[PDB]
């Protein structure tokens, strides 16, 4: 029980760590579509000019 | 009367034990999921954002 | 999709690729029969069936053909009813309701009737 | 002409070999 | 003319096609349910073992033994598919259970009907003979909960309510995988088979009371398994 | 002479030796077959004159199958030596997948029935299928082609849903894209995948697998 | 040892030998152990088995009306329908005990005995 | 071609005859303009060879 | 200005006269009629030729619902009552009462 | 019979129907799995797939590719070869023995050879 209990606090703070970094990850995925799709846009802007 | 207290309450921590080894594998799941799902719709409204700006442009 | 947005274009190829899978059925059903069919494949006969009616309108020039007088059905209105169709909210209604109606008020007025 | 229909129709004749054995394991009965 | 005949050509191929995968899938079957009936064998021998040797302990009054003094009905199991496609399957359980009408009358017999699968429904209501009762929807799947409701079913008829003082079972015997034959068994009054030649708990009568619908109810269920391997 | 007519101009379209320079001219004759009659005449003489044929249907283009090859009937003769050798690899079993798909489409309602083998064909020739299709004005580069059936003929599609294959392979190439190019550098600049790419993809693969949410709600891992 | 053999009508269900079984006959209580005489009984309609098992523990068997027999060479019990004290629900067992049907509430209560209450 | 259909199944090498054969609106134009965009790429790179 | 095809299947099923509902069509349609058959037969084209479509469709069914079954009901009763002897004229006012 | 000896026909004629059979079986091996088919009708598949991969040989213009010479195998020990094939005299050994070779002398060598 004692273990178990320490367990699951242990997977819980790992839960939330693997969060933390899945969302920052997320974050830089995020970044890198708007800096693509914003590069395209512009390509398509100077392409129409 | 304690004797009986005793095996019985280590039937229900044994049980403790095995619903919490499940307990933690499905809150930790959970929380994975829910972290994944919301990159994903952070990725799909990035996306969503870039149409919109191509289109404006 | 680039001219009628994404949603018509979902709407309308999903339509016809519950019409396309039921004229292919339409062979097996005449002889084998419905009954024989996979259960996905019976309820999107039911789809389908419906989908059909419910492309027939009233239109104004025929109503010397029915009778009963015209109907306008806005683009908006007939997307949203073929989604719902096509997603299967109106599969408990039967599929006389959905003749020669013209729209989705004139689909719950017919259904009452029946 | 509903009334007449009805009236109508209240007088309108319509024209409508094994055998299962238990084998009782003795020579006789 | 053109499009016609290459419309039908495309129909022809797609029943084709349908009709293929039911072949094999059928083959499937035709195994799973062969399985099924060679699972059942066990029980069916033991339980037959021990009720023979009831029956040598037994006296042999039990009303399923005994012929009634004068038999005015027969209850008729007729055991059908439920599903089509079956080929002459359901006419020859049929054309053997009016055969055994035929054979009832000329005994005196009225028969009434029990009814198992959709399609002998039809063919009864067609004809306008009254089922006192029908069960549909697991001549592909038979478990021995409906062999159960069945036995105790006609049991129940033939201890009485109207009653019947005989019944029989019609279906279809596996005899092998390329013969399947409508076949009829009288499964009430048994018949005492004297052959050339234990404790009991409680004594014999009582035991092989309690022993004998259990006989009927797994004869039903051999005759259900073995009606669904011969359907598929 | 109309197949001469034909002829005659087909026959332009030919890759010229090193000595003449070693240009070619690639020819893509369009014709509209009524009532999907390829044995008409026209159709017929260009059958014959040309190297191969892409046969578009209606019925596959109305079951979502475009850009409707009707693969099986379709066939190039010239092969695999129009191929690059990444492709050449990778599309080597696709072929036969959806032939055997096209085979056990009568059994798509009976899959509990079915062989383990048979059944792990059907569900990975449906998403073969899904996988073939392609939105219009949208061509794809080799390198994206070539990780596009790398992830449905290795089976690692197998665990996508149906519905999200589309998805999942337009994501995950516009994953790869951006932040691990290398692969496709790879593909491109020599023209296979070799085995150190093949772990990266798959690594890239599965990493991405875990990020992924089907449409219906399920986790693809 | 004991060749006990459990047979579903379905199907045979245990084949394991044993040391000992145990089970509530229509006559009374009764145990078997190898060479005992043969037999033929009726297990009460919420009876239960115990299968003394020799290598692992005992079996606990929720049997629905079944017959026992014991003969020279094997201990069989016939059975309608039985489940290993495994694989009983017990919340579903509890419900089914006060269930109105007889069968229903026998076989709740043989679920519920072999379980171990 | 830049599908991957014709790409996997048909490959159509420079030098080929490939017929894109079907009835009326079922996506030849599409595949041929397809074909045609797809060589962009091969044209920004300035090589003849490509 | 319409068809009044006259097809032979039909016309052996009994049929008579042998109308093919989907098929045969007026386009000058009820404003060939007096008010009351318009009235009367404002749909009556229509629903045969779902009825017979219906009938194609429900050949083999065993499940049909209870508005399929109450259509297929309607329609034969309907397509016995426009069949017709030859010699038999009906008065315009004996066909709306027929029809009503 | 006329034209090519009586054993000729024989043979050929037992080939084809061993290998009809063994082509219907196909369907029942491809869905329900080889474990589905009888003791026959697995004999029957093996000795089947035994055959049909020695009709398989090491042709001349094949030298060119791997180097091996092509084997020209005479009618008659073809005839006896596939005479001891369709009675199962070789269905001990592994398909692979089978690929790519010209006669018992060559079977033989090459079953030696795994
Ligand atoms: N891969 C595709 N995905 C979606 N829509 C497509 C695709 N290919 C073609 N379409 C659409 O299908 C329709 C037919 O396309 P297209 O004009 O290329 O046809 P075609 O075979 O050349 O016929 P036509 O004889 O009219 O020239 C157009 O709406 C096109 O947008
Ligand atoms: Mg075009």
């Amino acid at each position: 029980l004692a273990d178990a209990d320490a367990m699951h606090a242990k997977a819980l703070a790992d839960a939330k760590a693997e969060s933390e970094k899945v969302t920052e990850e997320a974050k830089q995925d995020s970044e890198r579509i708007a800096a693509q799709l914003s590069e395209q846009a512009g390509s398509e802007a100077e392409r129409i000019k | 009367a304690e004797r009986e207290a005793m095996l019985a309450k280590t039937a229900a921590d044994n049980r403790k034990s095995a619903e919490q080894v499940a307990a933690a594998q499905a809150d930790y799941e959970k929380e994975m999921a829910e972290a994944r799902a919301q990159a994903s719709a952070l990725r799909d409204e990035a996306r969503a954002a870039g149409r919109s700006v191509v289109d404006e442009k | 999709p680039a001219i009628v947005g994404d949603e018509h274009y979902r709407v309308a190829q999903e339509v016809i690729r519950i019409l396309q899978r039921y004229k292919d059925l339409q062979d097996i059903i005449a002889i084998l029969g419905i009954d024989e069919l996979s259960e996905e494949d019976k309820q999107l006969v039911n789809r389908a069936r419906r989908i059909e009616r419910f492309l027939s309108q009233n239109m104004m020039a025929a109503e010397q053909f029915t009778g009963q007088p015209g109907s306008t059905v806005p683009l908006k209105e007939t997307i949203e009813a073929f989604d719902k169709l096509t997603k299967g909210e109106f599969d408990h209604l039967p599929e006389q309701a959905f003749f020669l109606i013209g729209g989705l008020d004139d689909l719950a007025k017919k259904a009452e009737s029946l | 002409l509903v009334s007449v229909i009805n009236e109508f129709k209240k007088g309108f004749q319509a024209s409508d070999l094994e055998k299962e054995s238990v084998k009782v394991r003795k020579p006789a009965p | 003319t053109l499009r016609e005949l290459r419309g039908r050509i495309r129909s022809a191929g797609s029943i084709k096609k349908i009709t293929k995968a039911q072949e094999l899938i059928a083959t499937s079957r035709i195994a799973k349910a062969q399985a099924r009936v060679e699972a059942a064998r066990p029980y069916a021998a033991e339980i037959t073992n021990m009720l023979t040797e009831l029956a040598g302990a037994s006296a042999l009054d039990h009303p399923l033994l005994v012929e009634r003094k004068q038999p005015k009905r027969a209850g008729v199991l007729v055991v059908s598919s439920d599903r089509g496609l079956c080929g002459a399957y359901n006419a020859n359980v049929l054309r053997r259970a009016e055969e055994l009408f035929s054979l009832l009358r000329d005994e005196g017999k009225d028969p009434v009907l029990y009814v198992v699968g959709r399609k002998a429904l039809g063919y009864f209501s067609f004809r306008q003979r009254t089922v006192v009762e029908s069960w549909t929807g697991f001549s592909e799947r038979p478990t021995y909960e409906n062999a159960r409701e069945i036995a105790d079913t006609l049991v129940n008829a033939f201890m009485a309510i109207l009653g019947v003082d005989e019944l029989h079972i019609v279906f279809t015997e596996f005899r092998s995988m390329l013969s399947q034959t409508a076949v009829a068994r009288r499964a009430a009054p048994m018949e005492v088979e004297y052959v050339g030649e234990y404790s009991f708990e409680p004594d014999p009568e009582t035991l092989f009371d309690a022993l004998l619908p259990r006989y009927i109810a797994t004869r039903v269920y051999a005759a259900l398994l073995e009606a669904a391997a011969s359907e598929s | 002479d109309v197949f001469y007519l034909h002829s005659r101009l087909l026959e332009r379209c030919a890759k010229l030796s090193d000595e003449l320079g070693g240009g070619s001219m690639t020819g893509l004759p369009i014709i509209e077959t009524k009532a999907n009659d390829i044995s008409a005449f026209i159709p017929t003489n260009v059958i014959s004159i040309t190297d191969g044929q892409c046969f578009l249907e209606s019925d596959l283009f109305n079951q979502g199958v475009r850009p409707a090859i009707n693969v099986g009937v379709s066939v190039s003769r010239v092969g695999g030596a129009a191929q690059i050798k990444a492709m050449k690899e990778v599309a080597g079993s696709l072929r036969l997948d959806l032939s055997q798909y096209r085979e056990l489409e009568a059994f798509a309602a009976f899959a509990s029935d079915l062989d383990a083998a048979s059944k792990a064909q059907l569900d990975r020739g449906a998403r073969l299928v899904e996988l073939l299709k392609q939105p219009q004005y949208s061509p794809l580069a080799v390198e994206e082609q070539v990780v596009a059936i790398f992830l449905g003929t290795q089976g690692h599609l197998d665990s996508v849903p149906v519905e999200d294959v589309q998805r999942f392979e337009s994501e995950l190439l516009e994953h790869v894209k951006a932040s691990h190019s290398d692969i496709f550098d790879g593909i491109r600049e020599t023209k296979k995948l070799s085995e150190e790419a093949e772990e990266k993809l798959v690594s890239v693969i599965n990493e991405f697998k875990k990020g992924f949410q089907a449409s219906d709600g399920s986790s693809v891992v | 040892d004991l060749n006990v053999e459990i047979v579903a009508v379905e199907r045979e269900l245990w084949s394991g030998p044993a040391t000992f079984v145990f089970t509530r006959t229509t006559a009374g209580e009764i145990g078997i152990l190898p060479r005992h005489i043969p037999l033929v009984a009726q297990l009460v309609d919420d009876a239960m088995v115990r299968v003394e098992r020799e290598g692992e523990d005992d079996l606990r068997i929720a049997v629905d009306g079944g017959f026992l027999s014991v003969t020279e060479e094997t201990v069989r019990i016939l059975v309608e329908n039985a489940q290993f004290e495994s694989e009983i629900d017990a919340d579903a067992a509890k419900e089914d005990a006060a269930s109105d049907d007889e069968r229903t509430a026998a076989w709740g209560r043989a679920r519920l005995r072999a379980l171990g209450q | 071609t830049g599908i991957k259909a014709i790409d996997a199944m048909t490959p159509i090498g420079r030098g080929q005859r490939q017929l894109i054969i079907g009835d009326r609106k079922t996506g030849k134009t599409a595949v041929c303009v397809d074909t045609i965009l797809n060589q962009r790429e091969a044209w920004l790179t300035g090589d003849p060879k490509q």
